[PDB]
């Protein structure tokens, strides 16, 4: 109840305008803060008690920030785009040393997305349903986080089904993107996680707090 | 903990 | 077409009758045989090319095994049943070491699972679906493979709806536990391959070539 | 590779 999908494709027209790596840090970096009001601007969020809201983004901010420079690369050729109006192509990548998982996202991600033509209000709310994670421990009230996720993917039927009425199984096919958006997402945490071990590589200090405890 | 998301969750 | 629920429920009865750890690793093993023979009952399956059968069941066996061993922990209190009818409670779990991982299974799968009485045609489905993985690397006919697993929800959609027709969100509500099954495999995985390199626990040899490369 | 899984698959 009150999840209009306008509103939350609202919020992504709202925040939407050498080594290969190191510009993909910065670029997360950037966009963290841009996550915030991201989410501020989906239905409810704020409502929900400070701590809760620190919960679910330190949760899954990556899976948010992959899921959207990934929609946002379907044009592209083989590479992404970032944030920062940067491009990294998939033999960049590769020089670097992280070319299994830039696979892993053009292949599972970038790629499923401009095939199916999964527009803005569907990434919206693939997003506000990834953002409204009831399994992020230490929720002070994981059935309401619960109950946002399911009006988020209530509405988002609806918006399929009468906008691809053509398509009977859009539906099921955009959440089933989400267990390689979770698989993809621990692993890239992983990359970074060495990354910062090894010390090189600059990390600013929005995505430096993400990596700090718990 | 947490600094710079609880200022901008917060302002 | 041909992905009757009947046949997926039919697949599901035909194989459903000290350390903590070892006793977990026991019952892997020995599943890992009835999860072959589970899948070749499961429609079109055994109709894919021998090596893509192989690849398909190497990539999903945790996640179908956790699923399958989760489902039928519901009616038990703090803990799991083993397929050797052995249980590890929660506290036994904990007591070895991995007791995160367990706590994990516990709340975001079978108390999930009870709480919406996830029946065993709905189990049968997702496990067939998360079966049919169309990322899974190597693949010769992936689509093929996608095609197969949009026969499978749909179908399960269709036995939703139909049988709980009360409940209009259970068929997005069941799909959205991959993610969390997904995360889940992952980290099971991780810690067998920990077992293995420490050398102790013992580990039989079906579950041992799952370990094997790729 | 895969000893185990190819024999049961197959039979
Ligand atoms: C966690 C994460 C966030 C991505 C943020 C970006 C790049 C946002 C944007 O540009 O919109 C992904 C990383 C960040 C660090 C590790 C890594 C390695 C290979 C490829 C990628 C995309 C990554
Ligand atoms: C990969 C995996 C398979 C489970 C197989 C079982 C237990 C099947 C069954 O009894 O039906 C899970 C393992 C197997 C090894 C690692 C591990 C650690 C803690 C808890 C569990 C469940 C596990």
């Amino acid at each position: 109840e009150d999840m209009p999908v306008e509103r939350i494709l609202e919020a992504e027209l709202a925040v939407e305008p050498n080594d290969p790596v190191t510009n993909i840090c910065q670029a997360a970096d950037k966009q963290l803060f841009t996550l915030v009001e991201w989410a501020k601007r989906i239905p409810h969020f704020s409502e929900l008690p400070l701590d809760d809201q620190v919960i679910l983004l330190r949760a899954g901010w990556n899976e948010l920030l992959i899921a959207s420079f990934s929609h946002r690369s379907i044009a592209v050729k083989d590479g992404i785009l970032l944030a920062t109006g940067l491009h990294v192509h998939r033999n960049s990548a590769h020089s670097a040393g992280v070319g299994a998982i830039f696979d892993r996202v053009l292949t599972e991600l970038v790629s499923k997305m401009r095939d199916m033509q999964m527009d803005k209000t569907e990434l919206g709310c693939l997003r506000a349903i990834v953002l409204f994670n009831p399994d992020s421990k230490g929720l002070s009230n994981p059935a309401e986080v619960e109950a946002l996720r399911e009006k988020v993917y209530a509405s988002l039927e609806a918006y399929c089904k009468h906008k691809y009425p053509e398509q009977p199984g859009r539906f099921a096919k955009l959440l089933l993107r989400l267990p390689a958006l979770r698989s993809i997402g621990l692993k890239c945490l992983e990359h970074l996680f060495f990354f910062k071990l090894i010390g090189d590589t600059p990390i600013d200090t929005f995505l430096m707090e993400m990596l700090e405890a718990p | 903990k947490h600094k710079i998301l609880h200022r901008l969750l917060q302002d």
